[PDB]
C-alpha cells in the first residue's frame, strides 16, 4: 500500500518541480528592451551612457544605455543584453555561466548516512572530523586558532565503498555540493583546461561553503616527467591548471574537496603534498569483524531463514570486498528464486559464495613457501 | 494545393537552450553564434522547456 | 504497516501543502529617455591599416570583414587618426568620428594582483641566505641604484627556482609580493593558452604592453611548464601552438632590446622539463634552489607555526624536528594542525608534546611510503 | 522532572491531596516547588564557570538607553554569581519607563531561587520612590519564585485603582507574576480580584493583557477548558470596548489560554456563536481556533489552513498560519513548507517563528541562509529571536554575519535579543505567541521579559 504513497509523493514533487511585474511600467521594460534579446562583452565603459560592446563574431559599437536596474552593476568582462536594432543595452543580466555548471551539480540526497556502509569507523570518524565536524560544528577551530584540512583521498583496494562513502557524505550536509568525474577533458581542444576549472571554482566560491568533489583521476596523474620523446598533449597543462587554482595565490575561502583513486602509486606527487592535500586514507579488505556488519546490512530486509550462520562464510574465506557481500546476499537469494521459495538456506550461500569467488586466478605456488 | 503555400516559406531556426530564466522567457544559442534570451510561443511550456 | 501510515499520511498532508499555493495561486531614470537615445548609431570601431599623404583617405580593418577605405568626419582632430589607434567608423558615412583606446583586454589587467596579500618575510624561515641573494634581486636594484653603477655590473633581471613541492615557492613569491611597493604581476600559465590560432602570442604582447607602460614592474611567473619548455616533436604532428606562443615570449623577453626596468620571477618543480632558450643566463641569471632545513630552519618551522597556536610552554622543537627526517614547511603546518585535531580528540585549552608526537606520526609514519610496514630492528 | 513534566492543574491538587496524606511530607516538599529548584543553583555554580568577558565585550556593545537597556536585560539573564545583580547603581538611573520595569524585574530574572534573598535584594526597590521601580520589583518577585505566595498581599493590597494610578501598574507586573506563582485547581480568589481588574479596565494595554494571560496561566490546562463566566465576562466586556486593537489581540490570548486544556471541546463553536463580527472578533475566533486544536491526526483542518490561509484579512492568516509549530510539532520533517516562497511578509515571519528553539538542524539554519537577510526591521527583527532561541564561529557566526547585516536602532536592539538568545509543556507554549505582536512600543516590550520559558 506504501508504494502508492511513493508514487504520489514523486509525482507531487514533480508537481512542485511544475510550480516553478508592472502593468505598464514593465511593459516600457519591454519597450526598454527588443525581445530577440543577445549576449555581448563589455570592453570599456565610458560611462556618459552610451558603451563599448564586443559580439560573438567581433563587432564593436557605441550603443547607448537604458538603464531600468543600477546600470553600474554590469562591468567589462560582464556580459549585457543587446538588441537588433541598434544593439541597444538593455540591462540586468544576471552574471550566467557555461551550461556545464548545473551538469556537475547534483541536486539530491539519494542515499543514506554512516548508517549504510558496515564498519570503518576509524577514518570514518577522520573525514566526520574533517568535514562534519568544520561544517557544523566550527568551534574550536576559531577557539584553537587552527585551520581545518581540505583535501582528503580515498584509495585501497577497488568496491571498499569509496563510491559509497561519498553518497554518505552526500547525504548528511547542509553546505552546497557538486559532483565532478574529473577526467572528463578529453578533446582536442587547446586551451579549455582552465576554462571548466576556473568557471567551476567561480561558481563554487559565489554560491557557498561548499565542497568540490572530484571523483577518480587516479589515471591523470602522469609521472610528473615527461612524456617520452615527443609527447605533451594538454593534459600536464590541464592538471598543472588544477594544481595551481588549488595551492597558488588567491585565497582558497570555504571549499573542501574529497577525492578517490583505485591505484594511487601512480598519481602525481605534486598534488599529494598536505596543504594542497591534507588527508590521506588506506580503505582496505576489512577485517572478519565488519564483514558481520557488512552481511548485517546486507540481510537487514531479505527472507533469511535464521538457520543459516552467515559467519560460517566468514569463517571459511578472509579476503573480499563489501561489494562481494552484496553480490552474494542478492546471489543467493536468486538461488533460493530458482523454484518460487520461501527463504535461503545455507547451500545457496554456499554456492553463491563459491559462484562469486570467480574473480582472483594465480599461480601457481605461493602455496610453496611452505 | 492551395495550402502549399506553407511549403513556400522558410521555416526555423535551431537553438541550444542552456537555461530559462524568469519572467516567460528561455535562453537560446543559435548553432555557430551566440546566446539569445528570447521569447516562447503560446503552445509551450517553461516546465517542459 | 505503521510506517506505511506514517510515511502514507506525511506525504498526504505534503499533497495538501501542495494543495494550498496551488488554490492560493489567485521609469523617470527608466522610461521615458529611451526615444531619445533611439536616433543613436550602431558605429563600428576599427583599426587603421595606414595613413596616405595629404589627405585622410584612411585604410582600416575592424576584424574580419575586410580592409576598409574610409573617410574622416569634419569634427576630428586629424592629426591623432594614425595608424595603430581604434577609432570609430560609421554605418552611413563611414567616416572617422571617434578615437578609442587599443585592444587593452582586460583579461590580461585581471592578472594583476591588485592587492598585497600578507606573508610577512618572518614566515618564510628555514633559507634565510636563498632568499637573502631574493633580496639583492629584487630590493637592492629598485632601492640603491648606486653599487650598480660604482662598479660596473648588471641586474640578475630573471631568477628561476626550483626544487621539490612543499619548500616555500609560493611563501617568497607572496612574501616579496607583501613588501613589494611596485607593480606585481601574478601570472597564471595558461592565460597565455588561448583556443583560437595566434592569440597567446599577442597575451605576450599584451604584458609587453603593460610592461613598458611604467617603471620597476614585477612579473611573476609560476608553473611555467604550462607554458611549457618541451619541443617535443616527431612523426606525430598533434600539440605545437603553445610552443610557438613560448618561442614569441622569448623573442619579445630577451635577445634584441629586452625588457629594461623589470624583474621576472619564475618557477618550475620540473628543471628538466624545460627549454634551453631560457636556461642561458642574460635571461634567467640565478637558478636558485630552495632545500630541506637540517634543524634549526624546521625548529624555526615551528615557531613560526606554533607562535599563534595554543600549545604547553614547557614543550620543545628539538626531538620534533629529529622525527622529522626529511619534510617541509607545509608538512610542519600539517603536524600543527594535526596535533590540533588530536587536541580536538582530547578536551584541551592547549598542546602537547606527545599531541605533536602522534601528529608526526600520522604525518610522517603514517605516510603512505610504500610498502608499508617497516618493523625491524637491526638498526638500535 | 515530575514539576517539569506536570501542567498547572496537577500540582495543585497534588498538593492538596497530599496536604491530606503526603505519607513522609516529602513529596509536599519536592511535588509542589523549592526541590526542583535547591539542587540546580549551586551546581549550577559549582559544575559550570562562566567568564567575565561576555559581561564586559557582550555588556560592553555600546549605549544609548536601549540597546544600552536591553544590555542591561541581556546582563541580567547571565544566569558566577548574582554580580550584574548588584553591579552598583547609575545603571538603572539612566534608564527609562518601561526599561525601569525591565530592569526592575531583571533582577527577578538573574534569580529564579533564592526565596530568602529575593525579599532582601528586592526590598530595596520595594517601595521607592518609582512607580516603575515598584512594580516592576513586585514583578520580580513574581518572576523568582512560585511557592513562596507572601509576596501578593504587599502589592495584592495595593492594586485598586479605579482608573489608571501606580498600582495598576504593579496590577501589571503583580497579576502576571502571581500568573507566574500559581495554578490551582481553579485559583477563584485571585479571580475575585480579577473582577475590578477587567471592570477597572485601564488605557495601559497590559492591564487586561497580564489579565488574559495570567488568567490563562491559571486557566491552562482546564478540564476540556470551561465557558466559564470569568472568560465569558472578558468576552462581553471585551465586546463592550472597541478601542486598541492589541486589546482584540491579547484578550483573545487568555481566551484561548483557558481552552488549552481541551480534548474535546465545543468551545470554539460556542464562542463562534457568541463573538464572531467584524474581523477583530473573527479574529478572537481564529485564535480560539488556533489554540482549541493543539494537534493530531487531523488534516481536515490543514486543509481548512490551506483555503482560510487565502483569506484577504492578513492577521487571521499570521496567527492561523501561525498555529503549524503547535499542530505538527512532532512529525517535523513536514514542518518545512513553502512559507518563504510566498509573499506575504508576515508569513516568512510565522515560518521564521515556526522554526523557533529547539535543537536546530542544518536544514533549519539554512532556512535562516535567507530568513536572516530580510530588510524591513521587524522581520529583520524578527530572525535573531528564534534564531538564537533555536541554538541555546558556529552559535556566533550569524550574529557576527548580522553585525555585517546593519554595520537601525531596531535592528540593533534584535542583535541584542539574539545575543540574549545565544546565552507540549504549555509554560514555553504561552510567551512567545504572547510575543507575536512585537511591532510596537517598548512599553509592548516592558513585558516582552516575561517569557519565562527556561530553567
Ligand atoms: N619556511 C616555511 N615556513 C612556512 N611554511 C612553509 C615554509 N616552507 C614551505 N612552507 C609551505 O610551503 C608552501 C609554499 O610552497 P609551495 O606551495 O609548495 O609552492 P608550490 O607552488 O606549491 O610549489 P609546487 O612545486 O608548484 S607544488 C607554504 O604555503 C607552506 O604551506
Amino acid at each position: 500500500l506504501e508504494r502508492i504513497k511513493d508514487y504520489l509523493l514523486m509525482e507531487e514533487e514533480f508537481i512542485r518541480n511544475q510550480e516553478q511585474k508592472q502593468e505598464e511600467e514593465r511593459s516600457k521594460v519591454d519597450d526598454l528592451r527588443g525581445t530577440p534579446m543577445s549576449v555581448g562583452t563589455l570592453e570599456e565603459i565610458i560611462d556618459d551612457n552610451h558603451a563599448i560592446v564586443s559580439t560573438s563574431v567581433g563587432s564593436e559599437h557605441y550603443v547607448s544605455i537604458l538603464s531600468f536596474v543600477d546600470k553600474d552593476l554590469l562591468e567589462p568582462g560582464c556580459s549585457v543584453l543587446l538588441n537588433h536594432k541598434v544593439h541597444a543595452v538593455i540591462g540586468v543580466l544576471m552574471d550566467d555561466t557555461d551550461p556545464l555548471v548545473t551538469v556537475m551539480k547534483v541536486e539530491k540526497a539519494p542515499q543514506e548516512t554512516y548508517a549504510d556502509i558496515g564498519g570503518l569507523d576509524n577514518q570514518i570518524q577522520e573525514i566526520k572530523e574533517s568535514v562534519e565536524l568544520p561544517l557544523t560544528h566550527p568551534e574550536y577551530y576559531e577557539e584553537m586558532g587552527i585551520k581545518p584540512p581540505k583535501g582528503v583521498i580515498l584509495y585501497g583496494p577497488p568496491g571498499t565503498g569509496k563510491t559509497l562513502l561519498a553518497k554518505a557524505v552526500a547525504n548528511q550536509t547542509s553546505a552546497t555540493f557538486l559532483r565532478v568525474v574529473g577526467s572528463e577533458l578529453i578533446q582536442k581542444y587547446l586551451g579549455d583546461g582552465p576554462k571548466l576549472v576556473r568557471e567551476l571554482f567561480r561558481v563554487a566560491e559565489e554560491h557557498a561553503p561548499s565542497i568540490v568533489f572530484i571523483d577518480e583521476i587516479d589515471a591523470i596523474g602522469t609521472k610528473r616527467y615527461d612524456s617520452n620523446s615527443g609527447g605533451e598533449r594538454e593534459i600536464q597543462r590541464t592538471m598543472l591548471e588544477l594544481l595551481n587554482q588549488l595551492d597558488g595565490f588567491d585565497s582558497r575561502g570555504d571549499v573542501k574537496v574529497i577525492m578517490a583513486t583505485n591505484r594511487i602509486e601512480t598519481l602525481d606527487p605534486a598534488l599529494i603534498r598536505p596543504g594542497r592535500i591534507d588527508r590521506k586514507i588506506e580503505f582496505p579488505l576489512p577485517d572478519e569483524k565488519t564483514k558481520k556488519r557488512i552481511f548485517q546490512i546486507h540481510t537487514s530486509r531479505m527472507t533469511l531463514a535464521d538457520d543459516v550462520t552467515l559467519d560460517d562464510l566468514i569463517m571459511a574465506k578472509d579476503d573480499l570486498s563489501g561489494a562481494d557481500i552484496k553480490a552474494i546476499c542478492t546471489e543467493a537469494g536468486l538461488m533460493a528464486l530458482r523454484e518460487r521459495r520461501m527463504k535461503v538456506t545455507n547451500e545457496d550461500f554456499k554456492k553463491s559464495k563459491e559462484n562469486v569467488l570467480y574473480k582472483k586466478q594465480e599461480g601457481t605456488p605461493e602455496g610453496l613457501y611452505l | 494545393r492551395e495550402e502549399l503555400q506553407l511549403l513556400q516559406e522558410q521555416g526555423s531556426y535551431v537553438g541550444e537552450v542552456v537555461r530559462a530564466m524568469d519572467k516567460k522567457k528561455v535562453l537560446v544559442k543559435v548553432h555557430p553564434e551566440g546566446k539569445f534570451v528570447v521569447d516562447v510561443d503560446k503552445n509551450i511550456d517553461i516546465n517542459d522547456v | 504497516q505503521v510506517e506505511d501510515d506514517i510515511q502514507q499520511l506525511l506525504k498526504k498532508i505534503n499533497e495538501l501543502t501542495g494543495i494550498k499555493e496551488s488554490d492560493t495561486g489567485l521609469l523617470a531614470a527608466d522610461k521615458q529617455t529611451l526615444q531619445s537615445e533611439q536616433p543613436l548609431q550602431v558605429a563600428r570601431c576599427t583599426k587603421i591599416i595606414n595613413a596616405d599623404s595629404e589627405d585622410p583617405k584612411y585604410i582600416i580593418n575592424v576584424k574580419q570583414f575586410a580592409k576598409f577605405v574610409v573617410d574622416l568626419s569634419d569634427q576630428v582632430a586629424p592629426t591623432d587618426i594614425e595608424e595603430g589607434m581604434r577609432v570609430g567608423v560609421d554605418r552611413n558615412k563611414y567616416q572617422i568620428h571617434i578615437p578609442l583606446p587599443p585592444k587593452i583586454d582586460p583579461t590580461v589587467t585581471m592578472m594583476q594582483v591588485e592587492e598585497k596579500p600578507d606573508v610577512t618575510y618572518s614566515d618564510v624561515g628555514g633559507c634565510k641566505e636563498q632568499i637573502e641573494k631574493l633580496r639583492e634581486v629584487v630590493e637592492t636594484p629598485l632601492l640603491h641604484p648606486e653599487r650598480f653603477v660604482n662598479l660596473g655590473i648588471e641586474p640578475p633581471k630573471g631568477v628561476l627556482l626550483f626544487g621539490p613541492p612543499g619548500t616555500g615557492k609560493t611563501l617568497c613569491a607572496r612574501a616579496v609580493a607583501n613588501r613589494t611597493d611596485a607593480c606585481f604581476i601574478r601570472v597564471i600559465g595558461s592565460e597565455l593558452v588561448q583556443k583560437y590560432v595566434g592569440e597567446g602570442a599577442r597575451m605576450v604582447r599584451e604584458l609587453f604592453e603593460m610592461a613598458r607602460t611604467k617603471k620597476a614592474c614585477l612579473i611573476f611567473f609560476d608553473e611555467i611548464d604550462a607554458i611549457g619548455g618541451a619541443r617535443f616533436d616527431d612523426g606525430a604532428g598533434g600539440d605545437n601552438e603553445v610552443q610557438r606562443t613560448m618561442l614569441e615570449l622569448i623573442n619579445q623577453l630577451d635577445g634584441f632590446d629586452p625588457r629594461g626596468n623589470i624583474k621576472v620571477l619564475m618557477a618550475t618543480n620540473r628543471p628538466d622539463t624545460l627549454d634551453p632558450a631560457l636556461m642561458r643566463p642574460g635571461r634567467l641569471d640565478r637558478k636558485i634552489e630552495f632545500s630541506l632545513p637540517d634543524l634549526e630552519g624546521r625548529t624555526h618551522i615551528f615557531k613560526i607555526h606554533a607562535r599563534s597556536m595554543s600549545v604547553e610552554r614547557d614543550i620543545r622543537f628539538e626531538l620534533l624536528a629529529r622525527l622529522c627526517p626529511n619534510s617541509t614547511g607545509a608538512e610542519i603546518r600539517s603536524v600543527c594542525t594535526e596535533a590540533g585535531m588530536f587536541a580536538i580528540r582530547a578536551r584541551r585549552k592547549i598542546a602537547t608534546e606527545k599531541d605533536f608526537l602522534e601528529a608526526v606520526n600520522k604525518v610522517i609514519k603514517s605516510y603512505a611510503k610504500f610498502s608499508a610496514t617497516p618493523r625491524y630492528m637491526t638498526y638500535n | 522532572f515530575l514539576e517539569l513534566s506536570e501542567d498547572v492543574e496537577e500540582y495543585e491538587d497534588l498538593t492538596e491531596i497530599m496536604s491530606n496524606v503526603q505519607l513522609n511530607s516529602n513529596f509536599l516538599a519536592l511535588a509542589r516547588e523549592l526541590d526542583i529548584m535547591e539542587p540546580k543553583v549551586p551546581d549550577d555554580i559549582y559544575k559550570t564557570h562562566l567568564e567575565n568577558n561576555r559581561f564586559g565585550g557582550s555588556g560592553s556593545q555600546v549605549d544609548s538607553a536601549r540597546m544600552n537597556l536591553a544590555s542591561s536585560f541581556v546582563n541580567g539573564f547571565v544566569n558566577q554569581d548574582k554580580l550584574l545583580t548588584d553591579d552598583g547603581n547609575k545603571w538603572l538611573y539612566k534608564n527609562k519607563d518601561h526599561g525601569m520595569l525591565s530592569a526592575a524585574a531583571s533582577l527577578g530574572m538573574i534569580l529564579l531561587w533564592d526565596v530568602d534573598g529575593g525579599l532582601t535584594q528586592i526590598d530595596k526597590y520595594l517601595y521607592s520612590s518609582e512607580d516603575y521601580i515598584k512594580s516592576g520589583a513586585l514583578l520580580a518577585c513574581g518572576i523568582v519564585n512560585s511557592g513562596v505566595r507572601n509576596e501578593c498581599d504587599p502589592a495584592l493590597a495595593l492594586l485598586s485603582d479605579y482608573v489608571l494610578h501606580n498600582s495598576n501598574t504593579m496590577r501589571l507586573g503583580s497579576i502576571f507574576g502571581l500568573g507566574l506563582a500559581y495554578a490551582g485547581s481553579n485559583r477563584e480568589d485571585v479571580l475575585t480580584l480579577l473582577l475590578p481588574v477587567m471592570g477597572d479596565s485601564k488605557s495601559s494595554m497590559e492591564v487586561a493583557g497580564v489579565t488574559a494571560l495570567a488568567c490563562g496561566m491559571i486557566a491552562v490546562g482546564s478540564c476540556n477548558g470551561d465557558v466559564t463566566s470569568t472568560i465569558l465576562q472578558t468576552i462581553m466586556e471585551k465586546s463592550e470596548t472597541e478601542l486598541k486593537d492589541t486589546y482584540a489581540r491579547w484578550l483573545p490570548l487568555g481566551l484561548g489560554l483557558n481552552h488549552l486544556g481541551k480534548g474535546e471541546a465545543i468551545e470554539a463553536i460556542l464562542a463562534a456563536l457568541e463573538v464572531v463580527s467584524e474581523p477583530f472578533r473573527s479574529f478572537a475566533n481564529t485564535l480560539v481556533d488556533v489554540c482549541a486544536y493543539a494537534g493530531s491526526g487531523n488534516v481536515l483542518k490543514v486543509q481548512q489552513l490551506l483555503h482560510i490561509c487565502s483569506e484577504h484579512f492578513d492577521s487571521k492568516e499570521k496567527e492561523e498560519d501561525k498555529d503549524k509549530k503547535e499542530k505538527k510539532d512532532k512529525d517535523k520533517k513536514e514542518a518545512p513548507a513553502d512559507m518563504g516562497a510566498h509573499q506575504g511578509v508576515a508569513v516568512l515571519g510565522i515560518a521564521l517563528i515556526a522554526m523557533g528553539e529547539e535543537i536546530g538542524a542544518e536544514m533549519a539554519l539554512r532556512t535562516f541562509g535567507h530568513l536572516l537577510r530580510y530588510g524591513e526591521p521587524t522581520l529583520r527583527r524578527a530572525v535573531p529571536l528564534a534564531l538564537a532561541l533555536i541554538s541555546v564561529s558556529h552559535d556566533a557566526d550569524p550574529e557576527v554575519s548580522y553585525n555585517s547585516i546593519f554595520a537601525a536602532r531596531l535592528a540593533a536592539m534584535l542583535r541584542q535579543l539574539a545575543q540574549y538568545h545565544a546565552k507540549k509543556g504549555t509554560l514555553t507554549l504561552c510567551p512567545y505567541h504572547s510575543d507575536r505582536q512585537l511591532m510596537s512600543q517598548v512599553a509592548v516590550a516592558g513585558l516582552l521579559t516575561v517569557l519565562v520559558s527556561f530553567l
